[PDB]
DNA sequence: TTTTTTTTTTTTTTTTTTTTTTTTTT
DNA sequence: AAAAAAAAAAAAAAAAAAAAAAAAAA
């Protein structure tokens, strides 16, 4: 049948850990756990997020380590295997649970009136237990400033890139560094579905585990159990548990292809309030667990043993008004004088004469008054500038150095592609197959 | 059984014999073991060693038969017996987290003599099935690196024990076995709940590249054909579009080959691959003895007339066109400046003139001489074939992007003829191309930026036949001002009748024209052919082409040089000089030609094999354009 | 005036593969 | 309860070649 293989790892150990952990770990720099008090901040319908440091675990087993009792390196299995150690800290995070202290605050939450309903009639008269969850678990990398201080070396936090993602990473914790391109609405994804049946028993909550599922449409309750023909299940929305889901491409930057080669592409989905944090043209470091996908449905028989792949992301560390700090700021230039002359003169200072251009692309830059007046008639007072002559002359660093003042510009360029006029009706976007 | 711990026995006496392997081996395992002990790290050396089928063919003559002739019974013995070897020589333990899981066994590659089976994509049929082969060619496309399941591994509830499965595949493995159908376990023996386990399972990289025929070596009215390879664990990545490759692997059929429950059919054959072993390239590695060598020569003060003089020595005259080359040759300091600019540091060459002037010879020779060369016409190409082109995958299924010649020829030299006959759709693509050095693809939802960093010389004719002087300079050449601004050197060259011109060239073309190859009589055809014999092992002065072409590599790999005041002052003088003057050039002069100056100063700078610029070579390139803007020579 | 030039307009799917998962049928 | 048979699952599309018009000029 299936053979039997030794390995080291013991999962019992690695939980008394954790729930050691959880207690135990005091910042050393509010006193007390530090865990423990945000999940008392959880507690109170105010925290949906819970974020782990591995700096803060070494920090744990350092403490040990001070005592001298042996540990079992939790910071190592983490990163060798992070798709399990999520349920074990949800786990471990359900156990300890504590007390609402203040503002119980019961309005209108749906779920909620179900869960309060449920009691009267069970007692008078199990459930999966992520349906009551509500806070997201995330895992931050490790830092090199710590391990430097520790040794002990660091892989989840490197920056590599996609083309250095090679198959065996797999299932560990990784950062990319590259440029967003593609970013997806947000959509509901399913984790517990409730079935209501008949007003017979009451309804059946299943789990869904993958990207796609078979509905039960039977009902199996102690009084459903009577032979007559009686009718399949129904689908509940509200008493069902949702969760946000986006999907974006992220594409190996410039600098880092060879040459003669094409850049790649990965995939990377996000679920939970960490959604958003990502637009179109961030340059980002996303740290994840790197997971093989089913590639099932069409196409699979002729792939046979070859796997899609994306990044589950849990961490997102992007690269790169009216106060009074801004109130003073104007008041410095205008006390420093020939603010004409020398906002002309400190644009573009590689080039150098032509200074009465600068004058005007001064005012190009500003915009004369916009005045609607009254039974139809309107006014401009954009700037509408064009400059001829010969070439070579600086013609072309001067529009391009232009563009850079002012964030709402675009530098059109001629017939190698349409843009000045493509006001269309028309887009075939793969995804859908639909108009924009 | 009994023959596969014979055989195993062998190749362990073999071992031992030679103990050079032996030698690779620990210093592979001490390489990688004390890597991993450097936690303040500064990567990883694959389990593969290289032997020669030479010193196996000495040692038992039975063994070497069977691996090239019957390798899926040889093969597969001789790895166990190389991983055992390498187990037995690591004495440190590796109690690793997860390395327990995967042992990635060692592997072997092949080099020597392989007599009769050196082929290529043409002369391989039928009769070379389940044999060990190597192929010549060129690759031409190449798949998306994908990765493969391998073995999984489970965890149970309840129990605390984990367990393992197995998979194959047919290019997996050398030997036939019952399929597998890569769906992960989900119930224990006893019923329990099987939890799968990423981290602790293995994947290995795939690849599947196509490699075709030479062109030139192809028959009379006949077209190249060409073979698939497929390339897994660490061969991944070793080859690009359009590079000559020497593959060595295992010939193999697979499939059904429609001798089943499908119609019969007479236009059904089976499918043939190749699992390759070892893939060689056909960068010129320098001994001391060559780079002493370039080093007193370069101190010679005429270096740079005897440099240029021996290119294409079967052409006579055109001294200044040959610098040019040269120069090109030996490109510019390219400088990276502030809001994501660059200064580019190639050198553009465009040749107008008179028919049969030698410019067509010219761009084969830099063909030939050169790294890297593409070859293009200009009323045979497009501009989606230029620049990149919208394909499909089909061995996974998406969609991807194939590059062009501009692309393909990144850090090298693209050569094109009939420059003039290039349509205008055409002709706008290379216009970008030559000013951002950067291709822009915003089709079928592939938005994506291609770096095309390439140095372009061109040749063209002039709107009638021949050139006319009592006519003005743009009428006769049918090219655009913008197009012409991006060109570095424009070298208008005329046929003038003189007789004593007439007597020499003459005389040098039927000199030419009696040379006879050794090894061969008059009157003998030359045959070009060699006779299938494609290689026996696989694996004043003027100075030898590989020379030239050591001293080109080592310039541009070894010298940057940097501009200096002194040579400054004189690039001024002579721009100032220039721009000021009433004499009609062949070609306007505008600001651009400063830049012009400096970059040629700094290739006869890195000529001399100095780290700086000096007076001479702002005096080198002050002649160099005077004569190609003037011909005051 | 009769030559050259120019946009531009359909051209596309007829086929595939062995699993994997369903209904009939002894 | 255990066999034999029968479909779903396609998707996709740019890139090039040939022919007839409706605007330009020695
Ligand atoms: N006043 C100036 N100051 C500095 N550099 C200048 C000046 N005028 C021209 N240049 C030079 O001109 C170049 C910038 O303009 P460039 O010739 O590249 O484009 P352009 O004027 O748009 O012409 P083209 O028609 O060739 O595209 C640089 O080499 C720059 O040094
Ligand atoms: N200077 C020369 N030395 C040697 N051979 C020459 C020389 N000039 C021309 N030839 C010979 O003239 C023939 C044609 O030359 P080639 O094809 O290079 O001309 P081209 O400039 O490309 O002509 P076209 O304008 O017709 O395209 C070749 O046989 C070449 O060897
Ligand atoms: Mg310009
Ligand atoms: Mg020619
Ligand atoms: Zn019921």
């Amino acid at each position: 049948a299936l053979p039997s293989i030794q390995l080291p790892v013991d999962y019992n150990n690695l939980f008394n850990e954790i729930t050691d952990f959880l207690v135990t770990f005091k910042q050393d720099t509010e006193k007390g756990p530090k865990y423990m008090a945000m999940l008392q901040k959880v507690a109170n319908r105010e925290l949906n997020s819970v974020i782990i440091d591995l700096d803060d675990i070494l920090q744990y087993q350092n403490e040990k380590f001070l005592q001298g009792t042996q540990a079992d390196d939790l910071v190592s299995a983490i990163q060798q295997n992070a798709n399990h150690f999520t349920e074990l800290f949800c786990r471990a995070i359900d156990n300890n649970m504590p007390l609402p202290t203040k503002e119980i605050d019961y309005k209108d939450d749906v779920l909620d009136v179900i869960l309060n309903q449920r009691r009267l009639r069970n007692e008078r008269m199990l459930f999966p237990p992520n349906l009551t969850r509500r806070y997201f678990l995330y895992f931050k990398p490790l830092s090199q400033n710590c391990a430097r201080r520790y040794r002990k070396k660091a892989i989840s936090s490197k920056p590599l890139s996609v083309r250095q993602i090679k198959g065996d990473f797999l299932g560990q914790l990784i950062t990319v560094r590259g440029i967003i391109t593609r970013v997806s609405d947000v959509k509901p994804a399913v984790e517990v579905i409730a079935y209501t049946c008949d007003q017979c028993g009451y309804e059946v909550f299943q789990e869904v585990n993958s990207r796609t599922f078979t509905p039960l449409s039977e009902c199996t309750s102690e009084e459903c159990s009577q032979n007559q023909t009686k009718g399949q299940l129904f689908m509940s929305t509200r008493a069902s548990k949702f969760s946000a889901f986006q999907e974006c491409k992220i594409q190996e930057l410039s600098q880092q292809v060879p040459v003669g080669h094409i850049p790649r592409s990965l995939n990377i989905h996000v679920n939970g309030t960490l959604v958003r944090s990502l637009s179109p043209g961030d340059i980002v470091d996303v740290t994840g667990i790197f997971l093989p996908a089913p590639y099932t449905g069409f196409k699979a028989l002729k792939a046979g043993l070859l796997t899609e792949t994306y990044l589950e992301a849990q961490f997102v560390r992007q690269h790169k008004s009216l106060t009074s700090d801004v109130e003073e700021r104007v008041m410095e230039l205008i006390t420093s004088g020939d603010v004409y002359n020398r906002l002309a003169k400190s644009i573009a200072p590689e080039i150098y004469g032509n200074l009465d251009v600068k004058k005007a692309l001064l005012l190009l830059l500003v915009g004369g008054v916009d005045k609607r007046v009254g039974d139809g008639m309107k006014i401009r007072g954009d700037i509408n500038v064009c400059l001829m002559g010969d070439p070579g002359v600086a013609k072309s660093q001067l529009l391009k150095a232009i563009c850079k003042i002012s964030p709402r510009g675009v530098y059109t360029t001629g017939k190698g592609s349409s843009g000045v006029g493509l006001t269309a009706a028309v887009m075939k976007d793969p995804v859908t197959d639909e108009m924009i | 059984d009994a023959v596969f711990g014979d055989r195993v026995r062998r190749f362990q006496e073999f071992l031992d014999t030679f103990t050079s392997y032996r030698d690779s081996v620990r210093s592979i395992q001490v390489y990688n073991s004390n890597n991993a002990a450097n936690y303040n790290d500064d990567n990883i050396l694959p389990h593969r060693i290289i032997i020669s089928l030479d010193d196996l063919r000495e040692f038992d003559r039975s063994f070497w038969s069977g691996i090239l002739v019957e390798p899926a019974y040889f093969i597969p013995p001789a790895e166990k017996a190389l991983t055992d070897l390498a187990d037995s020589m690591d004495d440190v333990p590796h109690p690793n987290a997860s390395a327990v899981s995967s042992r990635h066994p060692w592997k072997l590659s092949f080099k020597g003599s392989f007599g009769a089976h050196a082929l290529s994509p043409r002369t391989l049929t039928a009769q070379h099935l389940n044999k060990l082969v190597s192929v010549e060619g060129i690759v031409t496309k190449t798949s998306l690196v994908r990765p493969k399941l391998i073995r999984s591994v489970h965890y149970a509830a309840k129990t605390g024990r984990f367990h393992y499965r197995d998979y194959t595949d047919a290019t997996t493995t050398l030997t036939t076995r019952i399929p597998t159908p890569a769906i992960y376990p989900t119930e224990d023996t006893e019923g329990n709940k099987l939890t799968t386990e990423y981290g602790y399972s293995t994947f290995i990289d795939h690849q599947r590249i196509t490699v075709q025929e030479m062109p030139e070596m192809a028959p009379a009215g006949q077209l190249p054909r060409s073979i698939d390879v497929i390339l897994d664990d660490d061969l991944v990545d070793k080859t690009k579009p359009g590079d000559r490759v020497n593959v060595v692997g295992v010939f193999k059929s697979l499939g059904a080959g429609g001798m089943n429950q499908s119609n019969s059919n007479t236009l059904i054959g089976f499918k043939t691959l190749i699992l390759g072993n070892t893939v060689y390239p056909l960068r010129q590695m320098l001994t001391d003895f060559d780079i002493r060598n370039i080093n007193k020569l370069s101190k010679k003060k005429d270096i740079f007339d005897i440099l240029s003089q021996s290119l294409a020595p079967s052409i006579y005259g055109h001294d200044h066109i040959k610098k040019a080359i040269l120069l090109m040759l030996m490109g510019g300091v390219e400088k990276n400046l502030e809001n994501g600019s660059h200064l580019r540091g190639d050198i553009n060459i465009l040749m107008v003139g008179d028919p049969s002037t030698a410019k067509s010879q010219l761009l084969r020779f830099v063909l030939n001489t050169a790294s890297l060369a593409i070859a293009t016409t200009g009323r045979g190409s497009s501009g989606v074939g230029l620049t990149a082109a919208v394909t499909t995958d089909r061995e996974t299924g998406e969609r991807r992007l194939e590059a062009g010649a501009m692309v393909l020829a990144d850090r090298g030299v693209v050569c094109i003829d009939e420059f003039d006959k290039m349509t205008d759709v055409d002709r706008v693509a290379i216009h970008e191309v030559m000013e951002q050095q950067t291709v822009t693809i915003a089709k079928a939802g592939i938005h994506t930026t291609l770096n095309a960093r390439c140095s372009v010389i061109a040749a063209a004719n002039p709107v009638f036949g021949q050139y006319d002087v009592n006519r003005d300079p743009h009428q006769n050449i049918a090219l655009p001002d913008s197009l012409l601004s991006r060109f570095d050197l424009l070298f208008v060259v005329t046929d003038d009748i003189n007789e004593i011109r007439d007597r020499s060239i003459s005389e040098h073309v039927l000199r030419t024209h009696r040379y006879l190859p050794p090894g061969y009589l008059e009157g003998e055809p030359v045959r070009e052919r060699l006779n299938l014999s494609l290689a026996v092992g696989e694996d004043p002065k003027l100075v030898t082409i590989p020379f030239l072409r050591k001293y080109v590599q080592y310039a541009k790999e070894r010298v940057i040089p940097q501009l200096t005041q002194e040579a400054i002052n004189v690039i001024v003088k002579n721009y100032t000089d220039l721009r000021n003057d009433d004499n009609t050039k062949k070609s306007p002069i505008t600001a651009r030609t400063l830049e012009t100056l400096i970059r040629l100063a700094t290739a006869h700078a890195k000529v001399r094999l100095s780290k700086t610029v000096n007076k001479v070579d702002a005096k080198v390139a002050a002649n160099l354009l005077r004569f190609a803007l003037l011909g005051e020579d």
